[PDB]
């Protein structure tokens, strides 16, 4: 939702990091793209996909994930 | 019916000289399944790795030979 | 030519002819019948010097070996004379000698064509050529060469000597061929090689240094200029010209015979340090050293019994050495080293390669030739060159140890001697060496991996560094301290330290540093353990190849298969590379790896904590600003601050006199990648491809009578490893040369 | 008319002129750079200043590829034909293999010299000779 | 390590479980299965 | 029955039998020697065979056969009366080599023919013609 | 003698002779007429 | 174990038996060649698969063929 507000400047994030090996330097380095916690930035263009497809909220992506769980089932 | 000196082509498919030409050296008497001794000019593959040449003689049957001269 | 000696020769065993030159393969009965397959060609080169597979006569083999030795000595004489002549009529040795500190040693001029003339860069004094790193000019200045005509005369003498050695080989293989009895005089041969070759050699060289090197260099360093120095023989014609430099000469050789040696303290010194003018060892010290070494070798050349009852029988000495742990001891070793050429070759290759690596290590830190420490390119080049020579000789020692095991090992004559017991606990030896290599690899490379992971995660305090968890090499620091305290205490008469690398003054000549204290820290500890690890792995491969050449639990009849065989089939799970030759093949790669890490360590440490400039303050600014401590502890450090950084000279070398180094850089890369094809594939695929191409030639009747065969498995391996080593070593050659020639 | 609008003749390209003013001498000739700068001003250059070659097939650039192609085709046909006829004459010398390793110098030179007529002897052997061989008379592997 | 996203306590215990408990259990089960009967 | 013969004179080595000889199986080579001789051990190092009967235990059959080839190819009075057996942990002994008291190199009556195909090599059935079966071209 | 000629007529000698002869040809051609990128 | 098959193109030169390092092969009487014998593989459970019998075979492509099968202690050549 933040990425949609300014797609040309905000980098898309794939998911958050949770690694106990991390030190302060690594934490500070990976708190990026306006995130409050360590995070990896997305590099697969799935954000542009979901946006061009018409998805605009987090709840839509969530319901899609749940429905795909049901599809796998 | 083949005699010494008969240039012949090998038809054994699996043979190294299948389609090549070899000269008959001798024909052993009846009873043996492969009596026709054929010598060749091109040596085959036999020999341990790195060896010099190979074997240039083999025994076939009449049915496995096509006659030339 | 008896002279009441033990000489015994055959007056005409081999006739001289040219007909056999027209029969390629005369030495091999399997090749004399003519080629039928392409393999015939390759084997012709493989068994060329394999004299054992050509004849079962040990005498004829010894004769072939002797004449081949003479031929190789003629070849080395030809090469040395080529170097001397190229220094004579194609180098700037005189313009350099007139002013070394402002000119680059050049030689080998390039013909201006197709653009290649760009390689003749300006070296100083208007001379244009390729800067040489062999350090020939420094050696010639140490010898006292003043005029290019003398280099020409040395070249002529070397060519005459080459002709002499060639004639001697022909004469002793065709005319007077010595018998097998004459070669087996190991006591006499040893006495002579100690006294005649080594003793007399160093004695005569000490004499030449005292009469030519020392006086000329004493003047040369004082600024007398070459053209004003009298000729080397004017010092022999005029004794006052020797007494003016060394008043000890005025007393003559009377104090020598009367043991009044201290008088000679004018020219026989023990200074220890370096010459402050040029940055090399004192030639007085080198002459004194050659005198001592000559006396030592002459005294040593008297130990063994020959034709007069006095002396030591090496058989009795070897057999007299046996203990509770080793059974019958060294019994049967005399018979081995007397009836087997490969055992001798293995021992001698091992010791010679070790001596070569020792030469590299002792010349980098104790620069013996004048103005060689100033030149970083020459220093690095000589270091790595002798390093690689030693590594290859050691791998060859392993190869010939295995060859002896397969061919000349006789179990009937090795009953409970040292070799027998080694064969009887080779399992314990190899298992423990396996464990030691694993422990070192975990505890050297693994430490680097730990540092990489800790630094990457932002945890510098968890690293193995001088600033975190220190790995101080305490013992080496203690020994360096002892070296820096030796002059005056544990070395009373020695004026200075043996070398300033252990500590002392930061000796600098001209604007650059010659030799300063080399500090040792956590990164040095880690690199030394990497060295131990790689050396252990290479030695494990070679020693396992030697000890298991005859047999193993997999192949109990391996000896009957020979020294060089690809395998024994895909059975027993797979038995590829079970032979000793394949162990040499793998040990080649691991020797390359070991020596590459050694020379990379040398380059980075010298450039980082030693090499550099010095400003008129005592302060030293090193080449790459001491980045060894904080960067040589991770692999990323070696990738970035050593390989990525210092290869900038090599990649941007286009458009200058060093573009050839970029060319050869890319060429070595290509040859490594090309080797990979021979290393990763198998012969069957290539033989099938050749079958298809042979059909295609049969379509147009271009079929060669010599049937094209794919490279044999062993030959595929040999080609792959040869190209691998060539590519990698040429890559690092170009890299090192360009880098050390673009650092001032 | 306006073909190859991305390229301009080297004389009309300013980068090429600036660089050719400082072209390097190749051989001992001090004018080798000058004569190279004069010879390369003929072709088409790019924005950087180095000439581009045109293998489109037009005869305005017949020297860029057509003429070297013709020359190499002639010479390589010569080499191949002399080698093939040498091997075939070797085939009938009782010991052909050791004459394939040890080169019969007179026969080799006689084959080589008579190679300037390879493109005619080629069609001579193709029309009714030994250039192409029947497939059934060639040894093959199992399918 | 933290997380402004909701249920940030879930990775807290879920990372050791995916990294320690789950692998140890699966490897132990597969090891017992590899070496079964005899 | 009971294998007889004096063990060769040997100081020991680390290449001999392991836990397999007592857990799984072992092998034995017996041979008569015309004199006390020195031979090479298939497990490494030299040993001394006694004059008369010699019994030696080895871990693998190929080791005994290597010793047999060495006995029959490397000594002035060729040792060819050697016998190779297989010993099990229950003490059972299975005579092995030479199978019928005659070396397999030379023909001898009484031997059956096994693994003999009446057809040619290139006359094997195509795999597609025997697929979804538990057999291969060289088995049917 | 005859063996000397047979040695001088071997494969490596002949191949290196032809390669050196062609090397000389090409080197001299590019020496007297250099930088021949294309035919005018 | 490995399979060791023998075909009718056997000439009975006994070389593969001489080359075998584990006594897998035998020379049995036959009537299909001059030597009046043929190769056999009675003791296949001792075959390791070193392909020496094939290496010592003279016929144009081997008359004796070794096919590597289920591995065991004996076939893998283990002394442990
Ligand atoms: C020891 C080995 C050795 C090596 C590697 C070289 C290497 C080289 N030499 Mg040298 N040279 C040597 C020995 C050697 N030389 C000896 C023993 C002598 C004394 C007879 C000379 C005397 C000599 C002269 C007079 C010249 C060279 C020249 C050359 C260069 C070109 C050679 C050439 O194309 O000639 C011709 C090649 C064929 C005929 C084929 C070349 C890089 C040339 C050079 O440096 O040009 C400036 C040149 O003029 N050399
Ligand atoms: C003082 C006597 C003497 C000397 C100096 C040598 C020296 C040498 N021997 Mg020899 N040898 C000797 C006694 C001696 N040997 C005796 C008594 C025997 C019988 C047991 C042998 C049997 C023997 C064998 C079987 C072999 C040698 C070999 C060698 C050479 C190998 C080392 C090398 O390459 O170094 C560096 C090389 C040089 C410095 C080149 C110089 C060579 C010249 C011709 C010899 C020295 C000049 C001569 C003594 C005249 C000096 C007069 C004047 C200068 C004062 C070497 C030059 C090996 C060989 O041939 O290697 C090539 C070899 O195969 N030796
Ligand atoms: C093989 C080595 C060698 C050679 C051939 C010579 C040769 C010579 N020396 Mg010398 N010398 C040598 C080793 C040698 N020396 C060594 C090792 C020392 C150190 C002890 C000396 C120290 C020495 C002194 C002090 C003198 C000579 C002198 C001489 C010359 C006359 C002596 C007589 O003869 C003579 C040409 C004398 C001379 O004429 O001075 C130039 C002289 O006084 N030598
Ligand atoms: C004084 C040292 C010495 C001596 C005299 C010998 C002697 C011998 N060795 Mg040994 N060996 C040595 C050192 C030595 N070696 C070293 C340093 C190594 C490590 C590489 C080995 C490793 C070794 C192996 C693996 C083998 C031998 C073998 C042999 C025997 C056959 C010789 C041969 O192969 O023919 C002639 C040699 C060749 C045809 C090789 C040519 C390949 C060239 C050198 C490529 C290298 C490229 C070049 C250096 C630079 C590139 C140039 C290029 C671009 C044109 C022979 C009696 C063979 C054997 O079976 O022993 C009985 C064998 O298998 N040796
Ligand atoms: C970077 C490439 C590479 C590496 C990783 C190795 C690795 C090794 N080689 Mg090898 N080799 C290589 C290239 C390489 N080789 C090539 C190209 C060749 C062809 C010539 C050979 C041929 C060769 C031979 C002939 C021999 C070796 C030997 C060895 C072993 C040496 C013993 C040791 O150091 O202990 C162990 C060191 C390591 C395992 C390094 C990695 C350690 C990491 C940092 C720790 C990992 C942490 C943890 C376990 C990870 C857990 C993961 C998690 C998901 C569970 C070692 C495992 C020798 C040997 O067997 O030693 C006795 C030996 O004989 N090599
Ligand atoms: C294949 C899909 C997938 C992948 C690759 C990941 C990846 C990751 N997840 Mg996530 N997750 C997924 C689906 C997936 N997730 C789904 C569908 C849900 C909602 C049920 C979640 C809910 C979830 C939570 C609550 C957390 C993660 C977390 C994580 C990280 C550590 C793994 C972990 O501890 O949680 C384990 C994952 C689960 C318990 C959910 C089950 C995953 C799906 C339903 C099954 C996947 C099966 C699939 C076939 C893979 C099998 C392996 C393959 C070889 C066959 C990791 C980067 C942690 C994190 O945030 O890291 C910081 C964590 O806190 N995941
Ligand atoms: C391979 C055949 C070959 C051919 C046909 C030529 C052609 C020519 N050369 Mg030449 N030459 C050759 C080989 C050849 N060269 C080689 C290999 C060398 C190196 C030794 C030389 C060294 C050489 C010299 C020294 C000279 C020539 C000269 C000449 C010209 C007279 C002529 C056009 C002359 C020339 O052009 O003067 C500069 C002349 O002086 N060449
Ligand atoms: C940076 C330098 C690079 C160093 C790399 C060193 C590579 C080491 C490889 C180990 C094998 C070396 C021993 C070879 C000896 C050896 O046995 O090698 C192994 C291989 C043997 O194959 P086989 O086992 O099939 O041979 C058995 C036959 O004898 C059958 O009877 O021989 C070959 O490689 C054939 C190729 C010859 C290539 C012919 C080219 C000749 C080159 C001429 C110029 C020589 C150089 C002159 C000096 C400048
Ligand atoms: C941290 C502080 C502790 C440091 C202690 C380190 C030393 C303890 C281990 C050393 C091994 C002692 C055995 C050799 C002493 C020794 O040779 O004893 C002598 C003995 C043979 O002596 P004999 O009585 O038979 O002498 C008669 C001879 O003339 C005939 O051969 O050799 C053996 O017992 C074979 C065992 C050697 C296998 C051990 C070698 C292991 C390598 C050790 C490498 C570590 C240091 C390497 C640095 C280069
Ligand atoms: C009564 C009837 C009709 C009326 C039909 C009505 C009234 C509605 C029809 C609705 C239909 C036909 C809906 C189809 C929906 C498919 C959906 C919604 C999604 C499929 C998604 C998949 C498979 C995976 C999607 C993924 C997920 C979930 C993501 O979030 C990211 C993208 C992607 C990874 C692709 C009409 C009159 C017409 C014909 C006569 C019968
Ligand atoms: C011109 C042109 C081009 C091209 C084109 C083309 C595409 C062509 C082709 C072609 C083809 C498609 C061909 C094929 C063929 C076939 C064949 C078949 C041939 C061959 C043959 C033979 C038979 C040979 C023989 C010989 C000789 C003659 C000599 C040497 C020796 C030998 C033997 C090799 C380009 C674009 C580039 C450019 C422009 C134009």
């Amino acid at each position: 939702e933040q990425w949609i507000k300014d797609p040309l400047n905000i980098r898309p994030i794939a998911h958050a990091i949770w690694d106990p090996h991390f030190g302060e330097g690594a934490v500070n380095a990976f708190t990026q793209a306006g995130a409050s916690n360590p995070v990896n930035i997305a590099y697969s263009g799935v954000y542009h996909w979901f946006y061009t497809i018409g998805m605009t909220t987090n709840q839509e992506l969530y319901s899609g994930a749940v429905f795909l769980l049901v599809l796998a089932s | 019916a083949l005699n010494r000196g008969d240039k012949v082509r090998i038809k054994r498919t699996e043979s190294y000289w299948y389609g090549d030409v070899g000269t008959v050296a001798s024909v052993e008497k009846s009873g043996i399944l492969y009596p026709v001794i054929v010598r060749f000019d091109r040596v085959n593959y036999n020999g341990f790795s790195g060896s010099a040449s190979g074997v240039n003689t083999n025994n076939f049957a009449e049915n496995e030979l096509e006659l030339v001269q | 030519r008896e002279a009441k000696a033990k000489v015994s020769v055959d007056n005409n065993p081999v006739p001289t002819s040219f007909e056999k030159w027209g029969k390629p393969g005369h030495f091999d009965r399997t090749l004399a019948r003519g080629p039928k397959t392409t393999t015939w060609i390759w084997n012709l080169h493989a068994n060329a010097h394999d004299f054992d597979s050509q004849t079962s006569d040990l005498e004829d083999v010894s004769r072939k070996i002797f004449s081949a030795h003479f031929g190789h000595l003629a070849v080395v004489f030809v090469w040395l004379s080529g170097m001397y002549f190229h220094g004579a009529k194609f180098s700037n040795y005189e313009g350099w000698l007139a002013d070394p500190t402002h000119i680059k040693p050049s030689a080998q001029v390039v013909w201006p064509i197709v653009g290649q003339g760009i390689l003749n860069g300006d070296v100083g004094g208007g001379f244009h050529g390729i800067q040489i790193t062999s350090g020939l000019f420094y050696l010639w200045r140490a010898s006292g060469f003043t005029d290019s005509y003398q280099l020409y005369c040395t070249a002529i003498g070397g060519l005459v000597m080459a002709a002499l050695m060639l004639f001697a080989g022909w004469f002793h293989y065709h005319v007077k061929a010595p018998k097998l009895e004459w070669f087996q005089n190991v006591e006499s041969m040893m006495n002579h090689h100690l006294a005649g070759l080594l003793g007399l050699g160093s004695l005569g060289w000490a004499g030449h240094q005292i009469h030519v090197s020392m006086p000329i260099n004493k003047l040369l360093d004082a600024g007398v200029a070459p053209k004003d120095i009298p000729l080397p023989h004017e010092f022999i014609l005029e004794p006052s010209k020797m007494a003016e430099l060394y008043p000890s000469f005025a007393q003559g050789l009377t104090p020598f015979f009367t043991l009044n040696w201290g008088v000679y303290s004018d020219f026989l010194t023990f200074k220890g340090g370096l010459n402050p003018v040029t940055g090399g060892l004192w030639l007085s010290d080198t002459a004194h050293h050659h005198l001592a070494i000559a006396v030592l070798f002459i005294i040593a050349g008297h130990m063994y019994r020959t034709n007069w009852g006095i002396g030591h029988s090496m058989k009795e000495i070897l057999e007299a050495h046996k203990g509770p742990f080793t059974g019958e001891g060294h019994k049967g070793l005399y018979e081995i080293l007397t009836t087997s050429w490969h055992a001798q070759l293995a021992i001698n290759l091992a010791l010679l390669g070790s001596l070569t690596i020792i030469v590299a290590q002792h010349m980098y830190a104790m620069p013996p030739y004048p103005y060689q420490a100033i030149d970083y390119a020459t220093q690095l080049s000589l270091f790595t060159h002798h390093m690689w020579i030693g590594g290859f000789l050691i791998v060859g020692a392993g190869a010939h140890g295995a060859i002896f095991m397969v061919r000349d090992y006789d179990p009937a004559k090795n009953v409970n001697n040292l070799l027998d017991r080694m064969l009887r606990h080779r399992d314990a030896i190899i298992s423990h060496l396996n464990w030691v290599c694993i422990f070192l690899g975990f505890h050297s490379f693994g430490l680097y991996i730990h540092n990489d992971t800790m630094r990457a995660l932002g945890r510098p305090q968890d690293m193995f560094s001088d600033t975190a968890i220190q790995l101080q090499p305490i013992f080496a620091q203690w020994v360096q301290h002892l070296h820096t305290l030796a002059p005056g205490a544990t070395a009373p008469n020695a004026l200075a330290t043996a070398s300033y690398a252990f500590g002392g003054e930061t000796i600098a000549v001209a604007g650059k540093v010659a030799m300063m204290p080399i500090t040792l820290g956590t990164a040095d500890f880690m690199v030394h353990h990497i060295h131990a690890f790689t050396i252990h792995v290479t030695a494990l491969i070679l020693l396992k190849g030697v000890l298991y050449a005859r047999s193993s639990r997999l192949v109990p009849d391996k000896a009957n298969l020979g020294f060089r065989f690809p395998c024994d089939g895909p059975g027993r799970g797979g038995t590829c590379q079970v032979s000793g030759w394949d162990h040499v093949f793998l040990g080649l790669f691991w020797m390359y790896n070991s020596l590459s890490i050694v020379i990379f360590h040398f380059s980075w440490k010298m450039q980082s904590d030693v090499w550099g400039t010095v400003s008129p303050d005592g302060s030293v600014t090193h080449v790459t600003l001491g980045n060894f401590a904080q960067s040589a502890i991770t692999i990323n450090g070696w990738l970035r601050d050593f390989l990525w950084a210092q290869a900038a000279n090599v990649i941007n070398s286009y458009g200058s006199a060093l573009s050839a180094y970029g060319i050869m850089f890319l060429a070595g890369h290509f040859v490594f990648a090309f080797s990979l094809m021979f290393l990763f594939s198998g012969r069957g695929y290539w033989q099938e491809l050749i079958e298809s191409i042979v059909w295609a030639h049969n379509k147009l009747n271009v079929a060669p009578a010599i049937q094209p065969r794919a490279l044999s498995i062993i030959q595929g391996r040999a080609v792959g490893v040869a190209h691998y080593l060539l590519g990698g070593i040429v890559t690092t050659w170009a890299f090192f040369l360009a880098r050390s020639l673009s650092i001032g | 008319a306006d073909d190859f609008a991305n390229l301009t003749p080297c004389s009309e390209n300013p980068a090429y002129l600036a660089k050719s003013k400082n072209f390097l001498n190749t051989t001992n000739d001090p004018n080798s750079g000058k004569i190279r700068a004069e010879r390369y001003a003929s072709a088409l250059c790019g924005p950087e200043g180095y000439p581009h070659l045109i293998v489109d097939g037009r005869f305005t650039h017949a020297g860029d590829f057509l003429i070297p192609s013709i020359l190499f085709l002639y010479i390589a046909g010569w080499i191949g034909w002399v080698g093939r006829s040498y091997l075939i004459e070797i085939r009938e010398s009782k010991n052909p293999e050791m004459q394939e390793v040890v080169i019969n110098v007179p026969l080799a030179i006689k084959k080589m010299l008579g190679g300037f007529l390879w493109p005619l002897a080629a069609v001579g052997e193709y029309t009714s000779g030994k250039l192409v061989m029947k497939d059934s008379e060639i040894p093959t592997s199992p399918r | 390590m933290d997380g402004s996203y909701a249920a940030s306590y879930l990775p807290w215990i879920l990372i050791p479980m995916v990294g320690w408990l789950f692998p140890a259990v699966t490897m132990g089960l597969l090891f017992i299965h590899i070496e079964s009967e005899g | 029955t009971e294998l007889s013969g004096q063990p060769p004179k040997f100081g020991g080595s680390t290449g001999g039998l392991l836990s397999k000889a007592n857990r799984e199986e072992k092998y034995a080579i017996t041979w008569t020697s015309a004199s006390e001789q020195v031979f090479e051990m298939p497990t490494g190092g030299a040993a001394i065979m006694n004059e008369g009967e010699n019994l030696l235990y080895l871990a693998r059959k190929e080791q005994c056969l290597a010793l047999g080839t060495q006995l029959r190819t490397k000594f002035k009075p060729k040792i060819q009366d050697y016998k190779i057996y297989r010993v099990y942990p229950s003490g059972e002994v299975q005579y092995l080599h030479p199978a019928d008291g005659v070396f397999p190199e030379k023909v001898n009556e009484g031997r059956e023919a096994q693994g003999t195909k009446t057809r040619r090599i290139g006359q094997n059935p195509e795999p597609v013609t025997i697929k979804f079966s538990g057999k291969a071209p060289y088995e049917v | 003698m005859d063996g000397l000629k047979s040695f001088l007529s071997t494969a490596p000698v002949m191949i290196m002779a032809l390669l050196t002869f062609t090397a000389g040809i090409l080197i001299e051609f590019n020496r007297f007429y250099p930088d021949l990128l294309f035919h005018p | 174990s490995h399979s060791v098959k023998i075909y009718d193109t056997c000439i009975g030169c006994t070389q593969c038996v001489r080359a075998c390092p584990l006594d897998v092969l035998e020379m049995v009487p036959w009537d299909g060649c001059k030597a009046a014998q043929i190769a056999s593989s009675p003791r296949t459970e001792d075959c390791v698969g070193c392909k020496r019998c094939e290496t010592a075979c003279p016929t144009d492509f081997l008359s004796i063929r070794v096919y590597l099968g289920a591995e065991t202690t004996r076939s893998m050549g283990l002394a442990y």
